């Protein structure tokens, strides 16, 4: 979901389903393989990937162990 | 006491131009004294609120109309609305001034002068009227011209300063931001440095 | 100038913290284990 359409706002709010920005997939396309999920592109995390990402990135989007680029 | 002076051409002599110079107290309204001169006689009058008010009467019309028209004749401020001619007899001391249009001539003020003894003190107070006037106006014209040249440089100086302001802007964020890159990547080889070490466990 | 120069130093001194906060608590688990 690109848009936060009322539809995005009700599936986020049900917290069981992650949302991801359209341009991961553009990104995908572009390669010709799949691109490792990161905070760029999401708009919300389920449970399970918040848990993942507790301990790998901050709670925004900032970097824990790779270097960071303007 | 506030002061004006003008150029009339009468009918009798319209060759050589006259001066008329009218004073008043506070306002027009209250009454005047007129001083007329041509460099060899010189004839003086006065005209009261009593006066005015007759010659508003008489003509029928609103008091603040006759006063404007009375100080537009006089002062001599018309512009090209209409033409106003003045006449004095010398030999009578009876001047008056019309305002002439159409072929229809209005008798718009009358007074009854008189002459003086002497014309060189009231030509002298003129002068020294005049002398006094353009002294001052030199005066204020120079300061001011003076405070505008400062004004122009303050206000040159304060565009350069703000050229300076806005040309370093940009280049305050993008020195904050790559100092926050640097920082940023020293504290992750910091802790990427320690997750190796505790792991080694 | 002001304004961006107040928000820009709010968002790295939140930013710093976070990390300090993460590198402090890596380096407790040392003693632990």
């Amino acid at each position: 979901a690109g848009s936060e359409n009322i539809r995005v706002k009700n599936i986020i709010l049900s917290n069981k389903h992650d949302v991801v920005k359209p341009a991961w997939l553009l990104e995908c396309f572009k390669t010709k393989s799949f691109v490792p999920w990161q905070p760029r592109f999401m708009i919300h995390m389920c449970p399970s990937t918040k848990e993942h990402f507790a301990r790998e990135y901050d709670c925004y989007g900032d970097s824990y162990f790779i270097d960071t680029d303007l | 006491m506030e002061r004006k002076i003008s150029r009339i051409h009468l009918v009798s002599e319209p060759s050589i131009t006259h001066f008329l110079q009218v004073s008043w107290e506070k306002t027009l309204e209250s009454g005047f004294v007129i001083t007329l001169t041509d460099g060899h006689s010189a004839w003086t009058g006065t005209v009261s609120e009593s006066e005015i008010s007759q010659e508003a009467d008489d003509m029928a019309m609103e008091k603040g109309k006759y006063v404007g028209e009375l100080r537009k004749a006089l002062l001599s401020g018309a512009g090209p609305a209409d033409v106003y001619t003045f006449n004095f007899s010398k030999e009578s001391c009876y001047f008056f001034f019309e305002k002439n249009l159409k072929d229809v001539s209005f008798r718009l003020g009358s007074f009854n002068l008189e002459k003086v003894e002497n014309p060189a003190e009231v030509i002298r107070e003129l002068i020294c009227y005049c002398l006094d006037t353009i002294a001052e106006n030199q005066a204020k014209n120079e300061h001011l011209q003076k405070e505008n040249e400062r004004l122009l440089r303050d206000w040159n100086d304060v565009q350069g300063r703000f050229e300076k302001c806005v040309s370093a802007k940009e280049a305050l964020e993008t020195d904050l931001y790559k100092r926050f890159i640097l920082v940023l990547n020293e504290k992750k080889t910091k802790i990427r440095s320690l997750h190796n070490k505790l792991l080694n466990a």
